[PDB]
């Protein structure tokens, strides 16, 4: 049900 | 001293001809490079940039190259412009920036309603990508509304049937199925620097080795170069063979045999033995795994190598 995401957000330093 | 940072400007001409994922090859690319004070201003850099590349500040826009959690790197939006450069880069050094320029001022970009999208056309006949530039589009725009611009930039007749994919990341090329929804509905986590890859929908595609862009990117993702060294020849530099990670034993054996003009049954392969020099354990021809399974003891950087002997 909840979103796992495609990792398109900004990478951590 | 260490109060300086390197800023690397990439132009659109570097996106042309790129056959890989993302906009260009991070490992091989032309940059205009600037040595800049970490505590200098954006507005300073912009003027210093304007003066240097023969463009008034109104005709240029900076899109910093931003690393995403999934490993891709894409132009991202950058009102702000009095923060320090080292703060804007968030301590990245070097900092790479895509420089958009006009060509006979830039159209306005609304940070809240538009998105900057990049386009690629895939040609199954030649198995190549063709960079089709970028567009400002309202997020609320339907996919169907993007088709004429794609047809236009690829040189296709108007109303040519297209197949559209989002290039999300290596080995993830997702087909857009419903052309009549807004962009944010079509693309999960819609962002600036997203890529749509499109191709002609023609039955002639299926004769191609790589009939769709998905197939293309899948092949590229699994492509691997392996050194093969003759066990019985001491300090053999060996030769390089281009393979696929999902090959079984038979496909490897046959490919290496065509390289050597011999029969695959006259070839005995040996595993890597890793950091140690020389062949390890023999590879049996009933091996049930893939080339990837054989090379998994190698890191992505470590040069892949296998040993063989002629029988």
């Amino acid at each position: 049900s909840p979103r796992t995401g495609k990792g398109k957000w900004k990478r951590k330093s | 001293a260490h109060l300086y940072m390197q800023v690397q400007i990439v132009a659109e001409d570097q996106f042309c001809g790129h056959q890989g994922n993302d906009m260009y090859d991070e490992e091989k690319v032309k940059y205009t490079v600037f040595k800049v004070l970490k505590n200098s201003s954006l507005a300073e850099f912009v003027q210093s940039l304007s003066q240097t590349m023969g463009f008034p500040q109104d005709q240029i826009r900076l899109w910093p190259m931003q690393a995403r959690s999934n490993g891709t790197k894409r132009p991202a939006m950058l009102a702000d412009g009095n923060k320090t450069m080292i703060e804007l880069s968030d301590n990245e050094n070097p900092w790479t920036i895509f420089l958009e320029t006009v060509d006979p001022t830039l159209p306005k970009f609304d940070k809240d309603h538009d998105v900057m999208l990049f386009l690629k056309m895939y040609d199954p006949k030649t198995r190549s990508l063709n960079y089709c530039g970028h567009i400002y589009t309202p997020i609320s725009c339907k996919i169907r509304d993007l088709l004429p611009v794609m047809c236009d930039r690829a040189g296709f007749i108007q109303d040519t049937s297209l197949i559209l994919y989002e290039e999300v990341k290596p080995n993830l090329t997702e087909r857009i199925q419903d052309y009549d929804v807004s962009l944010d509905k079509a693309l999960d986590e819609l962002m600036d620097g997203d890529i749509i890859v499109f191709q002609k929908d023609d039955p002639e595609n299926d004769n191609s080795e790589l009939p769709t862009a998905k197939e293309y990117f899948r092949d590229l993702y699994h492509r691997v170069d392996v050194i093969f060294c003759d066990k019985t020849i001491p300090n053999d530099p060996g030769f390089v063979v281009t393979l696929s990670n999902r090959m079984n034993y038979f496909q490897v054996a046959k490919t290496v045999a065509q390289r050597l003009n011999t029969d695959p049954m006259l070839l005995q392969f040996f595993k890597s033995q890793g950091y140690r020099d020389g062949p390890g354990n023999p590879l049996r021809h009933n091996y049930e795994g893939t080339l990837r399974d054989l090379l998994q003891f190698f890191k992505p950087r470590q040069p892949k190598k296998l040993y063989y002997q002629q029988l």
